[PDB]
């Protein structure tokens, strides 16, 4: 996903900060960030599920319209 | 809710009464009688203020009878 | 506490006794016949720590039938952390 | 041989002083109070002594 | 959050008790 | 179970401490410097914990034995603890240069950071005045030690000494608050203290003991987080101490003490009676941040005052007890922490300088221009420039302050943030478009800072493009309280 | 006294509430033994690569392996316990329905 | 000592007998106290336990009155400390009430 | 009060312990000790005393009278007040404290003050560093005595010394924990200075190691203090480990079993052991000594708390 | 009369904050602790009195004395006879809790004492052991034998 | 009488914070006052535990004892390091 | 076993001691109530004489901190 492009940047941005050129095999380990982005989106879904659960718990609470 | 010599403390009973209330009462009030009970155990503020009013009125009467 | 009053007066009566032992020689016999040793701060801090841990030993010592096998293991965890500290001090070499 | 007794004698008259340390502060306390000292004298016993001196009126 | 009584009633009988061990 | 994040990071610290001490005192290995070897295993004992902690998400609440006695974990403690270990991960990572380049054979600085992280893991989940104080002091004691570590330069020694004095006095105030509250309530557990302090209404109901107790607890905390009226040394504390220990005691105690404040001040005592001092602290903290940042030169002290001001911008989320306010406060801690880890990663990248001010910080637009881009990104983020993440933090905080009716708090926040925006725009201009000013050259930063600076720079710029995960996290944490 | 009763508990069907040690560890799935094995590897490696600089490659590898054993084992234990207890996916109910 | 004045010594001396006998009165008093600790609400059960126990003492001081005097002499001498004289404890128990 | 009946006999005990040490340590060396003064040197302590009292001062110096003229008083008062809780027989303790043992620990922690102050008021760098070294030694073998007492405390119920000596009716803690008695004795040897462990007390470095203004009273009071501290720390190896006032319980027909006499016999054994072990062993140099209190008697004391706690927890012997 | 003699502690606490001579400061420090232990005795907390003595005026003010000497600055009661049948000494009723029920607040002070050990080591080792006693670290093959200065 | 044993501790704590404020110049008095105020809160916990008849006070007082002691250890060690050689 | 013997003896004599203390304290309480109603004169003072409960439970009246120590 977009995590692949982001990782190549994070690695290339890292290379740009240490002064090293933009070259090596860690740009192929940015696939790990693609895994990370998929997990982060998966965690967004799981998280909004849990937040909806806590929100219906709150709606049950707070006097429940009384 | 312990005690300095074991033995359920002094008013772990009052705290259990104030916790069972706050457990199954939907409001902080209507469970406040038990809260004032428990704080009365803790600091004896009501008992001490009553004793001090007793002694204060006694002392005022005695001074009014002595000096006149 | 009730039994603390005998030693409370003991301090003062021993003060009196030592004052008499002081005044006895004074009356008789008239006219005619290193920048810093920091190891003393390491030894001192280390005694402080080990006496703190003995302070924690005392209630666990006197109440060990109450805490059956769980207070014992909790104290042994506290003591394994003491031992890790003491081994870090032994290896680092503060005991010299 | 009983030659060590001469060197035992100072330990004796230092043992005859701890016997006095122990029995003096016993028979002095056994005098001020008609009864020996109670070692395990927990608060139950001070409470019972209070109520006891209050029972004999 | 009223998670106190569920332990109090649970362990009140062992120690820290005024009059149960008496009788 | 339920202490597997603590059981591990305590066993791992011992395994590292024994492993480090045996080798550094070894003739066979020529007395090697065990830093960066007990490190590396240090920060992995963090990641394995962060893996032990994140995985067992339902398991953290696995017992009752801990509940009404020692400490209560929940979703808030769980998420805030995954953050502390993550923010401790960044802080150990940025130090790897400080261990090799700077001559430190003292590995136990690592094991002390690990013990402090355990103390903070027990602060987050602290759910009793006694546990709160004990964990607070565990982490504060590790930090006094590792802030007085450098014994050659006398500048770090007196800084660590006044840090110890300030922290011990803050803990004394906090502890007197705990005493007054306990003495006037007969209950220390937050689950017990909550039941008592419902309908306490100090300003309406005469309860002076509990009032002075909550006031002293708030004062001790506002000392620990170095808010404005009680910072009192914090600039000199951050300036004198070494840079990585500053990065540690400047971002992680904030996270931990703020989670602890959310525990005691939103559950243990909930009223509009105590948050008045935090409202005043927010006002004067944003004021002091803005002005002193306008006044400072030394980049370390500039970051000190910037952190004080941003801590101010945090407390406006606590200055109103609404869920939106608490969620704004949590958003503000994550965007203040990631940005501070970034700023300190940058300051650690520039090891070559001595204690030097923004003028010597110059020329970075020329030497290492990508690092200057990153530094401008981070400083903008602090300022709150719209297209960045710090803007999202300050903006949601101000929106919570408006929804909470604290219009004046939002006003002082916006004027102080605009002052800061002006100051940091002027700083970036002076660094980029002019002022060459003596061209000090830097050894390159290592991969560890590089990825943290790079990932965090990506997080700051590409944040508004996906704020759903963090907002969901912080709203869940606020609901859990 | 103690009790394993949990907050947010039993979200999945419990197999054995409060599993005894030597059973929750005898429940290690070939994924747990694969989590306890990858953690010990990533901990031995960071324990060897870390120690090549100070010359301690062997003993730093050993201490990284000790850290990895402790951590990966407590992780495999977390997993197999939240599986035996009702906390995790827990597809190992066939082990109870069969035995 | 003397008439059955329920002193400390004479009470802790007969506590074995106050255990065998007068157990119903004691357990009733304790049941009240554990029900509600207000002193009035079982002043009657207090009279009841005190009645049977004063009776038990006046009993022990009739048969074996010399034995029940040496043992209380102990318990007053050593303050209610049992082990300090098991000889008096046995001689008192053996002669009449076991 | 009756504090006289515990300080005066203890003063006589210390005065006669100087003679008991000289005489026993002489008998060891194949020679009669003080033997002309009294019938058997029995008046030799009174002669030493009455001499030290009649010795003119070297310089009056009564001006500095609050600094170090009450510091020996403090050391001696502490060495004498730690005798209250020590029980000589059933109900012969002067003040049965239910935390008696911890009170002894505190009295030692104040004897540290005694030494440090009485050494600092001596404006002699060598003597002050010697006093500081002696205090660090006395306080480094106090963590080991602390843990040894935690062992003998685990065996007992409470810290009440009368209970610790009453908890040995079945067997003295010297028989099962003999290795501990050897560590308490070798620590009480080292806590006090009089020991194989007395480099700060190396014959010369001791006199020039406590004060500059002697006047005799200071010399006698330090030695009276060291010998009372010794009678005390030998009256602890006999409460805790040996049966405080307990016989072997064989109940002989010849022996009417007095209590204080048994306590006396045992404290005499430990005093004779103090002397014997001063005669027969070389000094430890204070650089191996401090490396024996940390590296030898702390690990072997910690192990013992875990051993006597374990073996008493598994089998419910507590 | 000893009840109100806490005024001694009160004035000695005012001395330590209003004294330029450090010996008087540490002396009145020790005095404050002695009177605070007297107070803790009057309350019957016997264990805490002895612990104040030990871990304050046998360790901590020992530290402070070291820092001064060296490094000079220049009727109606109703006693309920239940719960008295078994009187719990203060140590027993601290151990019934600290090691079994609130034991994590006791293993955390364990970690604080361990951090104090590590701290006193890393701070005041003072380059007197392997911290710098490793070697001067001078090698031959890395030297130029001063032929060319 | 609880007020007598608390307000006296309260003003001992006030003495500690007062010495903190005044003595920002001298640090040994700073640490003196630190341990002073960590006593006036410790003695405070003990007094409030005797008054309330609650044991949490004494548990917390013991832990504050063995935490303020480690704090004094590290404090004085930092102070000795501050006076470098 | 000796301590359990001692505690059994104490628990057995506990009801008699507690009955004596109940009678004594209730007599002192009657006299304290007859003193209150006399120092208050019952028109101006506490219109309810005892009214000490403050909820549905009884407690020994009041004291200092720790007398038995
Ligand atoms: C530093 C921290 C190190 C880890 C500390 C936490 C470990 C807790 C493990 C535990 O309690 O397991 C009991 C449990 C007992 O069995 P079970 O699982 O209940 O049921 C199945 C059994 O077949 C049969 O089980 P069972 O029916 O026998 O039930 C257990 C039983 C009887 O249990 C036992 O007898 C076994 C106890 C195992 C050892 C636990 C204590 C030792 C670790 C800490 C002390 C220092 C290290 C000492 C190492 C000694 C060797 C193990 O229960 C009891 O009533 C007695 C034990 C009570 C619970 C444990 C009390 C001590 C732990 C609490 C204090 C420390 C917590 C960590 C810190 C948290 C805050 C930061 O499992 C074990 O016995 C083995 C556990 C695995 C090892 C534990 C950690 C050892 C670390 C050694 C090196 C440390 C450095
Ligand atoms: C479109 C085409 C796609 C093709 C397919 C692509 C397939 C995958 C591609 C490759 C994926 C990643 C491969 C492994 C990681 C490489 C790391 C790296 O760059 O090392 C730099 C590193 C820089 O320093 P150095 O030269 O090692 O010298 C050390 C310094 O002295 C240091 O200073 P000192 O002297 O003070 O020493 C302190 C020490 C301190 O050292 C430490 O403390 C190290 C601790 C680091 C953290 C843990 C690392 C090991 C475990 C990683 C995680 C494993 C689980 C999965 C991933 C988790 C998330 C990362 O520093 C070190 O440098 C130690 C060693 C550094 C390397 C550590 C990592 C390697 C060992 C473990 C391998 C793990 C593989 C991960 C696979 C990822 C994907 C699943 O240099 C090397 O390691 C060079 C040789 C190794 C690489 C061989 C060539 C690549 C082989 C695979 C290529 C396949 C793709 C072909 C693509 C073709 C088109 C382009
Ligand atoms: C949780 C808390 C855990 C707390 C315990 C400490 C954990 C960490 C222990 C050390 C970890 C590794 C670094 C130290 C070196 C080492 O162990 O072996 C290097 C060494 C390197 O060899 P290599 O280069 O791979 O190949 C052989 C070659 O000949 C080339 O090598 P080499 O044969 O020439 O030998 C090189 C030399 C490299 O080192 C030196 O030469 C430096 C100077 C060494 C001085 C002598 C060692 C003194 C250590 C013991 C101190 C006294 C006892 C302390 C007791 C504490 C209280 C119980 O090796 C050694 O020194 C021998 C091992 C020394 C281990 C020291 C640490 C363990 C003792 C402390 C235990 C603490 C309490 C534990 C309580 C129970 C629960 C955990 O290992 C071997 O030779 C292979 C055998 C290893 C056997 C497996 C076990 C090793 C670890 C022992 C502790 C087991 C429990 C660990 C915790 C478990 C938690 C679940
Ligand atoms: C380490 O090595 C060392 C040695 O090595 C072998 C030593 O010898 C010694 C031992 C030598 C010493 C002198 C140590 C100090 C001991 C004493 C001086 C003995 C103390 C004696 C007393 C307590 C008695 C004090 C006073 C007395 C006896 C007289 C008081 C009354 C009168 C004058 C009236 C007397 C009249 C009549 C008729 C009798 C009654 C030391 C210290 C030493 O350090
Ligand atoms: C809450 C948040 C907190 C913020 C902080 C979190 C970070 C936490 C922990 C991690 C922190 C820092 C990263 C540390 C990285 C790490 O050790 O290994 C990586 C391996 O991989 C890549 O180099 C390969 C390239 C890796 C690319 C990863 C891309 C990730 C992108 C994520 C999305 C962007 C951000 C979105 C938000 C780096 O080299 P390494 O250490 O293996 O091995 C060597 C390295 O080669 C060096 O140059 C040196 O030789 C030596 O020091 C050693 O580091």
């Amino acid at each position: 996903m977009v995590g692949a492009l982001l990782g190549l940047g994070t690695q290339m941005y890292s290379n740009a900060l240490r002064k090293l050129p933009y070259m090596r095999h860690p740009w192929e380990h940015v696939v790990g960030m693609g895994l990370g982005a998929v997990f982060a989106n998966q965690l967004v879904k799981w998280d909004v599920k849990l937040k909806e659960d806590l929100d219906v718990m709150l709606a049950k609470a707070r006097a429940a319209n009384e | 809710g312990w005690g300095i010599t074991g033995n359920k403390g002094r008013c772990y009973d009052f705290w259990m009464d104030f916790s069972e209330c706050m457990s199954h009462c939907r409001e902080p009030k209507d469970c406040t009688l038990l809260r004032e009970d428990y704080l009365e155990c803790l600091h004896h503020s009501k008992e001490f203020q009553r004793r001090n009013r007793i002694y204060k009125e006694e002392q005022r009467k005695l001074r009014a009878a002595s000096r006149k | 506490m009730l039994e603390f009053a005998p030693i409370f007066i003991y301090l003062v009566i021993s003060l009196l006794v030592s004052l008499i032992l002081l005044g006895v020689p004074f009356l008789f016999a008239s006219n005619s016949s290193s920048r810093f040793d920091i190891r003393f701060y390491l030894v001192s801090i280390l005694f402080l720590i080990f006496d703190l841990e003995v302070t924690f030993f005392f209630p666990w010592a006197v109440s060990l039938n109450k805490i059956d096998l769980f207070g014992f293991w909790s104290m042994m965890a506290f003591l394994f952390i003491l031992t890790i500290g003491f081994l870090y001090e032994w290896k680092r070499g503060a005991l010299d | 041989s009983l030659v060590w007794l001469e060197a035992m004698l100072p330990l004796g008259i230092i043992g005859g002083m701890l016997c006095i340390m122990g029995n003096s502060q016993y028979y002095i306390h056994k005098a001020y109070h008609g009864r020996p000292k109670h070692i395990g004298h927990d608060e139950w016993d001070v409470a019972m002594e209070r109520r006891d001196k209050k029972v004999v009126e | 959050p009223y998670g106190f009584w569920t332990f109090e009633r649970h362990n009140a009988q062992l120690r820290w008790d005024p009059q149960i061990s008496q009788v | 179970l339920a202490v597997f994040p603590e059981i591990f990071i305590i066993n791992a610290t011992f395994i590292l401490l024994i492993h480090g001490v045996v080798f550094s005192t070894s003739k066979k290995y020529d007395y090697p410097p065990l830093a960066s070897n007990v490190g590396w295993l240090g920060l992995l004992s963090v990641l394995i914990t962060l893996l032990l902690l994140a995985a067992g998400a339902p398991l953290l609440t696995i017992a009752h034995l801990f509940w009404n006695n020692l400490f209560r974990r929940d979703n808030f403690t769980y998420f805030c603890q995954i953050f502390l270990l993550l923010s401790t991960a960044g802080t150990i990572s940025m130090c790897f240069d400080f261990f090799d380049q700077e001559r430190f054979d003292a590995f136990e600085f690592i094991v002390l950071i690990l013990l402090s992280t355990c103390g903070m893991l027990f602060m987050i989940s602290a759910y009793d005045l006694i546990a709160m104080y004990l964990a607070i002091e565990l982490q504060s004691l590790c930090f006094y030690v590792i802030a007085a570590s450098k014994r050659k330069s006398e500048f770090s020694t007196e800084a660590g000494l006044k840090y110890l004095i300030l922290g011990a006095f803050s803990s004394g105030i906090l502890l007197f608050g705990c005493s007054m509250i306990y003495g006037s309530t007969g209950a220390t557990h937050f689950d017990q203290l909550a039941k008592i302090l419902t309908g306490y209404e100090i300003t309406g109901a005469r309860s002076s003991g509990i009032f002075m107790g909550i006031l002293f607890i708030a004062v001790g905390f506002l000392f620990k987080i170095t808010a404005v009226p009680f910072h009192m040394w914090a600039p000199d504390i951050y300036e004198g101490s070494p840079t990585p220990v500053t990065a540690f005691l400047s971002i992680a105690p904030k996270i931990s003490i703020f989670a602890n404040i959310l525990r005691v001040f939103i559950y243990g005592s909930y009223g509009a009676t105590l948050q008045q001092i935090f409202f005043f602290c927010s006002i004067a903290s944003m004021i002091l941040g803005a002005l002193a940042a306008m006044a400072q030169t030394k980049v370390k002290r500039l970051l000190a005052y910037s952190s004080i001001g941003h801590v101010g911008y945090i407390c406006i989320g606590f200055s109103c007890g609404t869920i939106e306010g608490i969620q704004s406060l949590l958003i503000g801690i994550f965007i203040y922490a990631l940005m501070t880890m970034d700023a300190f990663a940058i300051v650690l990248a520039l090891r070559q300088t001595r204690v030097k001010y923004i003028a010597d910080l110059g020329a970075l637009a020329k030497t290492n221009p990508i690092l200057a881009i990153t530094f401008s990104i981070t400083m903008f983020s602090y300022a709150g420039i719209p297209p960045l993440a710090g803007f999202c933090s300050k903006f949601y905080l101000f929106f919570a302050a408006l929804g909470c009716g604290a219009y004046f708090l939002a006003l002082v926040g916006v004027v102080t943030s605009v002052i800061g925006c002006f100051y940091y725009i002027r700083l970036v201009k002076r660094m980029f478009f002019d002022t060459p000013r003596t061209w000090i050259l830097y050894e390159p930063m290592d991969r560890n800072k590089s990825l943290l600076l790079a990932m965090t720079s990506f997080f700051i710029t590409l944040f508004l493009l996906y704020p759903s995960p963090l907002f969901s996290v912080t709203h869940q944490m606020a609901l859990s309280l | 006294n103690t009790d394993i009763t949990a907050l947010e508990k039993a979200q999945y069907p419990v197999v054995d509430r409060n599993p005894a040690f030597t059973k929750v560890v005898g429940n290690f799935s070939t994924l747990d033994y694969l989590r306890f094995s990858t953690i010990t590897g990533i901990s031995v490696t960071v324990g060897y690569l870390s120690g090549i600089k100070p010359g301690i490659k062997g003993p730093s590898m050993v201490t990284g392996g000790l850290i990895g054993l402790m951590g990966g084992f407590m992780y495999a234990y977390q997993n197999s316990a939240g599986r035996l207890m009702g906390f995790f996916p827990n597809d190992g109910e066939v082990a109870s329905y069969q035995k | 000592t003397g008439n059955p004045i329920p002193t400390s010594a004479v009470l802790t001396a007969s506590a074995k007998h106050i255990g065998m006998r007068c157990m119903p009165e004691n357990v009733a008093f304790l049941k009240c106290k554990k029900n509600d600790p207000n002193p009035e609400k079982c002043l009657d059960k207090g009279r009841d336990v005190t009645r049977c126990v004063l009776g038990l003492l006046k009993d022990l001081h009739q048969k074996c009155q010399k034995e029940m005097d040496d043992y209380v002499g102990c318990m007053y001498y050593y303050t209610n400390e049992f082990d300090l004289c098991r000889k008096e404890q046995e001689a008192f128990e053996k002669v009449c009430p076991l | 009060a009756e504090i006289l009946g515990i300080i005066l006999p203890l003063l006589l005990g210390v005065a006669f312990l100087v003679l008991a040490e000289r005489k026993v340590m002489a008998f060891v060396q194949r020679r009669k000790g003080p033997d002309v003064v009294g019938s058997f040197g029995l008046l030799q302590p009174l002669a030493d005393g009455l001499k030290l009292i009649l010795k003119e001062p070297i310089s009056p110096s009564s001006a500095n009278f609050f600094l170090f003229r009450m510091a020996p008083v403090a050391t001696f008062m502490l060495s004498l007040v730690a005798w209250a809780v020590v029980p000589f027989d059933y109900g012969m303790v002067l003040s049965d404290l239910n935390i008696g043992l911890l009170y002894l620990f505190a009295i030692s922690s104040l004897g540290v003050y005694g030494i440090i102050i009485a050494g600092w008021s001596s404006n002699s760098k060598y003597a002050f560093l010697g006093a500081l070294r002696s205090a660090a030694q006395m306080v480094s073998y106090e963590v080991s005595i602390g843990l040894i007492l935690i062992t003998v405390l685990i065996c007992v119920g409470s810290c009440n010394l009368s209970e610790i000596v009453m908890a040995q009716k079945q067997i003295w803690f010297g028989i099962p924990l003999f290795p501990v008695l050897v560590m308490f004795f070798i620590s009480c040897l080292a806590e006090t200075n009089r020991a194989p462990f007395d480099l700060p007390e190396a014959e010369a470095e001791l006199v020039a190691g406590y004060n500059v203004e002697y006047s005799s009273m200071g010399f006698a009071l330090f030695f009276l203090g060291e010998y009372a501290n010794m009678i005390l720390m030998s009256g602890l190896c006999t409460l805790f480990f040996l049966g405080g006032w307990l016989p072997i319980l064989d109940l002989p027909i010849f022996k009417k079993i007095p209590g204080s006499i048994w306590f006396s016999i045992k404290v005499l054994f430990f005093l004779f052991l103090y002397i014997w072990v001063r005669a027969a062993f070389p000094r430890y140099r204070y650089d191996q000594l401090m490396g024996l209190g940390w590296k030898v008697f702390l690990p072997l004391s910690l192990a013992w708390v875990v051993s006597v706690s374990g073996l008493l927890v598994t089998f419910q012997w507590l | 009369i000893l009840s109100v003699l806490s005024s001694l502690a009160l004035v000695s606490g005012l001395m330590v904050v209003r004294a330029k001579n450090p010996v008087h400061s540490v002396l009145f420090f020790i005095l404050v602790f002695c009177d605070t232990s007297g107070l803790l005795l009057l309350l019957g907390l016997d264990f805490f009195a002895m612990i104040f003595l030990v871990v304050y005026i046998g360790a901590i003010a020992v530290l402070f004395l070291f820092v001064v000497m060296m490094f000079h600055i220049q009727s109606l009661r109703y006693t309920v006879y239940a719960g008295k049948v078994r009187s719990w000494t203060n140590l027993e009723t601290l151990g019934n809790l600290l090691y079994t029920y609130y034991f994590v607040w006791f293993l955390v002070p364990s970690l604080i004492l361990l951090v104090a050990m590590i701290g006193a080591i890393v701070l005041t080792m003072h380059r007197t052991t392997k911290v710098k006693r490793q070697d001067v670290f001078r090698r031959n093959a890395i030297d130029f034998r001063r032929t060319i200065m | 009488d609880l007020i007598k044993y608390f307000t006296f501790s309260m003003i001992i704590f006030i003495l500690g914070i007062w010495g903190i404020l005044l003595n920002r110049r001298n640090i040994l008095i700073m640490l003196m006052s630190i341990e002073l105020m960590l006593l006036a809160v410790n003695s405070n916990f003990l007094v409030f535990s005797v008054s309330l008849d609650d044991m949490m006070g004494q548990v917390f007082a013991l832990l504050v004892l063995t935490v303020a002691a480690a704090e004094s250890a590290i404090g004085l060690a930092i102070f000795v390091i501050t006076f470098r050689v | 076993a000796l301590k359990e013997e001692k505690y059994a003896a104490r628990r057995t004599i506990l009801p008699i001691l507690q009955a004596e203390e109940d009678e004594r304290f209730v007599s002192e309480w009657k006299k304290y109530l007859e003193y209150e109603a006399d120092v208050m004169k019952d028109v101006p003072g506490w219109k309810v004489g005892e009214n000490v409960y403050n909820s549905g439970r009884w407690m020994p009246p009041a004291t200092g901190e720790l007398r038995p120590d």
